């Protein structure tokens, strides 16, 4: 096994188009029917080529601009990195509907002539993974997850496992979503609000948001050798499932073991469901834990696969230095509707 | 006309209209692939209002080749 | 540790149960019998030509108006039921916290997502009507419907995941499943891939791209003919394959039947194109090396290869050059095959269906042929077992995969003793 560290982060959100601007507004909100918030003053021609953009969807666009910031933050010389030792992990649930919607409708009224050659490449969730591999030339093991809600959380976790076992020295893990297109827009505005979980219960009131968030995970010795500014160390990952309410409580007690009996810790919670506070506290009380609870979900909104990652990029920013101060470990949790229980652990140096 | 086609390929391949030569080979000069050729063939069907088979657009090696096709 | 030392050291992974839903057969008995004989499962179809004006005339179907049949989730539950029965586990053996799931897919419930869009827009004429959007429609946008439903049914409390790497997603599901067992996280692991893309949105996307076979034929079964001059693309198919992976230690204790060992796994990006595959086949060749190095097995022992063989002209050259690169002159002696000649290309499901086939091939010491082999291609000149299959002593087997986003994936399979 080997140790994994966060060297760089980057994200875009309706709050802000960079990591610093998002973190500032998060502090401000923390100090003092559903809708889909879009990005303010965003222009993808500012980042991506015109020949390429006309081929790809907005979710692929948001991912490309996210990694550019993350790579720039890490101060990696891309020409000096071995492409064989760099991989790409992605989380994405909804795909790229905006690019193919009109062609899907057109195929019924017109015929084959209504459809173009980029429907297959633009829509599928692993498109971001491939576009990133063409642009940067990264050749190591690169996966895409599309598990409901948790996709991006798994992307980070299994990217760390890959670095640990010596598959790659660097990993671009993160998530991206686009929820503005008519089909997914009208779906989320109606259906998603009223839905409930069998395991976790009823959903809290809240909006949805789109964008992306990415980290630059890498091997510890690789970071120290090149004289990189390490934000934090990825100390642990949890990936479990709860088929019923009996297992739910026992599953949360494994998230408790991720603390290592650390009193000086902050717990960022999922914040989708009402009953989370009660069930998590009851499980954490059994394991003798004393920690602070923070909910970023009302401020950052439900971003599905990104919701887990956007916490990690912010968590990484605080550890590199309101409530996050005097804390040497930030644990994040993420649930799903079907009953996933997942959590990451970042610790300071 | 060729002016109509020259504008399309200029925007599709992200080339300057003045710089883009019509007799230049699309694959060799501008790194064009079969996927872009199919997308280009769709735009010809859209704008000019004709039918283009896969066998037909496969022989579009040059900018002038598609001009010769669309004329007939 | 003096007394009874057992270590947290890399464990071996073995296949204890198989489940398959495919055009060539439903269940192990039907599936094997047809591929043994070399019977095609490609159906001749009509609605593609008439309604939408597709050049395609062939599909691989298991069993015009749009219907939400929900076949993606059906094939998963069908196959998962077959595999768990074949595994023959009992509650005593299954530890919930040590039992995980990994069902992959390329497009998931696209047929469901496309029916929803066209219903609410009234045949794609008007704008969307919010009132017409039902509560059931949201579940069609869930990519991991198969994974979660199968997990809930059998009580899998360990890692449940859905990998969406397109055509290499099936192997990648088996890959992550293998890692869970090897590194002391899981004892049992339900792994595979399910696919139901026989819908206009999917067939058109490939037809528009040029990926699908479009040449005029009377015998439409010959549309999918890998490693032949006549090939112009893949014949799209549907289905699901499921493998019950578990530890050798766990398998031997309960008296489980073992088909074969899942020895190694590797994956790379060619970084070449999103759909195009290079003639050189360097990335695939490198991926083969890594899978063998992961397995800790010599390339000399590689006795048989199960190639991707999509039937697109680019892929069959890519794989042929890749095998020649890694193995050298030994590649000519080694038999290769493609199941897609019979079963068709079922996207992510093709990897898992062929993995079920590979386990049966290893067990019975027999190799299925590549049917519809017409005229030899100069570039594809390896032994592809044309038309007639035969008995063959499989020792170490490679299963190759390719896909969109330039993803290559390999697994090393091996007979158990
Ligand atoms: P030019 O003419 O040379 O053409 C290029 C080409 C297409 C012929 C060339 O790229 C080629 O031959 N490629 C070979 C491709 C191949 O053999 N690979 C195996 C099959 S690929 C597998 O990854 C499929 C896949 O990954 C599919 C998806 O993701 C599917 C979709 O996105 C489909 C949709 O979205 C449809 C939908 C529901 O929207």
């Amino acid at each position: 096994r080997k140790r994994v560290v966060v060297t760089g982060v980057g994200a875009i959100h309706p709050d802000g188009n960079d990591v610093t601007a998002i973190k500032s507004k998060v502090i401000q909100k923390l100090l003092g029917s559903s809708i889909i918030r879009t990005l303010s003053d965003f222009d993808g021609a500012k980042y991506i080529n015109n020949r390429l953009r006309r081929k790809i969807d907005e979710f692929s666009v948001y991912g490309i601009v996210a990694v550019e910031m993350a790579l720039k933050a890490s101060r990696l010389d891309v020409d000096k990195l071995d492409p064989n030792r760099v991989g790409i992990y992605v989380g994405n649930c909804f795909g790229g509907w905006q690019h193919i919607e009109d062609e899907v409708k057109a195929l019924h009224i017109e015929g084959i002539k209504g459809m173009g050659p980029y429907v297959a490449t633009a829509w599928f969730p692993a498109a971001l993974q491939g576009q990133l591999s063409l642009l940067y030339g990264f050749s190591a093991q690169s996966k895409t997850f599309s598990t409901s809600d948790v996709a991006g959380m798994q992307a980070i976790g299994y990217a760390a496992e890959a670095i640990s076992n010596g598959v790659a020295e660097v990993m671009l893990c993160g998530a991206s979503e686009h929820l503005s297109s008519p089909l997914v827009k009208n779906l989320l505005e109606k259906t998603s609000s009223q839905k409930h979980s069998e395991v976790f219960g009823e959903k809290q009131p809240g909006d949805f948001s789109e964008g992306a968030a990415f980290l630059v995970l890498e091997e510890r010795q690789h970071a120290l050798e090149r004289g990189a500014s390490i934000l934090c160390e990825l100390t642990g990952f949890v990936d479990y499932f709860a088929p019923d309410k009996n297992t739910r409580n026992n599953t949360l007690e494994y998230t408790a073991e991720l603390f290592n009996h650390n009193e000086n810790a902050v717990f960022i919670m999922d914040g989708i469901y009402d009953d989370e506070k009660e069930i998590t506290s009851k499980a954490f009380s059994n394991k003798e834990i004393k920690t602070s609870f923070i909910n970023l979900r009302p401020y950052l909104d439900n971003q599905f696969s990104v919701s887990g990652v956007i916490d990690s990029v912010l968590a990484s920013s605080f550890l590199s230095e309101n409530e996050f101060s005097n804390t040497n470990q930030i644990i994040i949790q993420r649930f799903s509707n079907q009953g996933h229980v997942c959590a990451l652990s970042f610790s300071a140096i | 006309p060729e002016v109509k086609i020259k504008t399309i390929l200029s925007l599709f391949l992200n080339i300057n209209i003045d710089d883009f030569n019509m007799d230049a080979n699309l694959a060799d000069a501008y790194d064009m692939d079969s996927t872009e050729l199919a997308d280009l063939a769709k735009e010809i069907e859209k704008e000019f209002g004709i039918s283009v088979t896969k066998s037909q657009f496969s022989h579009w090696e040059t900018g002038r080749a598609v001009l010769d096709f669309v004329s007939s | 540790i003096i007394n009874n030392r057992n270590e947290s050291q890399p464990r071996r992974v073995v296949v204890t149960g198989l489940g398959v839903v495919a055009p060539t057969g439903v269940g192990v008995n039907e599936f094997w019998n047809n591929i043994h004989n070399g019977k095609s499962g490609v159906s001749k179809y009509e609605w593609g030509r008439e309604r939408f004006g597709f050049k395609s005339g062939a599909i691989g179907q298991v069993y015009f108006v749009l219907k939400s049949e929900r076949k993606y989730l059906q094939f998963a539950l069908d196959a998962a039921e077959m595999a768990m029965q074949d595994a023959n586990l009992r509650p005593s053996d299954i530890d919930g916290r040590r039992f995980g799931v990994a069902i992959a897919t390329a497009i998931a419930d696209a047929a469901g997502m496309e029916e929803c869009l066209l219903r609410i827009t009234k045949g794609g004429k008007e704008n969307i009507h919010p009132d017409l959007i039902k509560s059931e429609d949201y579940d069609s946008f869930d990519f991991s419907s198969a994974a979660t439903s199968v997990a809930k049914k059998y009580g899998a409390s360990m890692s449940v995941s859905n990998i969406s790497t397109g055509c290499a997603a099936g192997l990648d599901a088996l890959g992550i499943a293998m890692e869970h067992i090897r590194y002391g996280r899981a004892d049992i692991m339900l792994a595979g891939a399910s696919e139901a893309p026989l819908c206009p949105l999917s067939i058109g996307s490939f037809e528009a791209l040029g990926a699908l076979s479009s040449r005029e034929l009377e015998n439409q079964q010959a549309a999918t003919c890998p490693f032949s001059l006549e090939r112009d693309g893949f014949v799209i198919a549907e289905g699901c394959g499921i493998l019950i992976l578990e530890s050798y230690e766990h398998a031997k204790q309960r008296g489980a039947h073992i088909y074969a060992e899942l020895a190694g796994y590797a994956s790379v990006n060619n970084a070449y194109h999103m759909t195009d595959l290079p003639a050189d086949g360097m990335a695939m060749a490198r991926c083969i090396d890594m899978a063998l190095k992961d397995a800790q097995i010599s390339p000399s022992t590689v006795n048989y290869i199960s190639a991707h063989g999509s039937s697109t002209a680019q892929n069959d050259i890519n794989e042929s050059n890749a095998i020649k690169f890694v193995l050298g002159e030994s590649a000519f002696g080694i038999p290769i095959n493609s199941l897609k000649s019979m079963t068709g290309h079922a996207l992510a499901a093709a990897n898992a269906i062929e993995s079920v086939a590979l386990c049966l091939e290893i067990e019975k010491q027999y190799v299925h042929p590549t049917i519809n082999y017409q005229t030899p291609d100069p570039d594809c000149d390896l032994d592809y077992i044309p038309n007639q299959g035969c008995s063959y002593p499989i020792k170490t087997a490679l299963k190759l995969s390719s896909g969109f986003s330039g993803i290559h994936s390999v697994i090393v399979m091996r007979a158990v003793d």
